[PDB]
């Protein structure tokens, strides 16, 4: 069963590698789009003291 | 105007702290979204990358 | 006033765009959110399920 050795690899592999990158790539995004939400605060900030 | 005014300075600020609650709302889901993704798939492909192990033998 | 208008009015209506820019993102953040809670809810399960299934064996 060459397949079992496949699937069991290629569901493993192929998913963690593919699906731990999604999650720290996305987490850098997301850090970024908080840094946007924190800039926006310090956009009202800004406007308030101006 | 005056009025229009304190009326569009409600709606500014109304929008200053709509705005500052979702420059709050847009950090919890920017953080939200970074934590679950940073734990989720972190863990859960990390689980993935067990199963290449926890699977063997 | 009519130039504080102007000026509270336009504020008012950017900030809201700011306003549905946030909330619009806070919104796909947490389809994203819960794409991920989902994807992390069905790998954590679909290994739970089948270690449950293998745990014997």
């Amino acid at each position: 069963l060459n397949e079992l050795q496949a699937l069991i690899e290629a569901h493993f592999e192929n998913r963690k590698k593919e699906e731990e990158e999604l999650v720290s790539l996305k987490d850098r995004i997301e850090r970024r789009r908080a840094e946007r939400a924190e800039q926006q605060r310090i956009r009202n900030e800004r406007e308030k003291e101006r | 105007l005056s009025d229009k005014l304190k009326e569009a300075e409600t709606r500014a600020e109304f929008a200053e702290r709509s705005v500052t609650k979702l420059e709050k709302s847009i950090d919890d889901l920017e953080d939200e979204l970074y934590a679950q993704k940073l734990k989720y798939k972190a863990i859960s492909e990390e689980l993935d990358h067990a199963l290449n192990d926890m699977t063997s033998i």
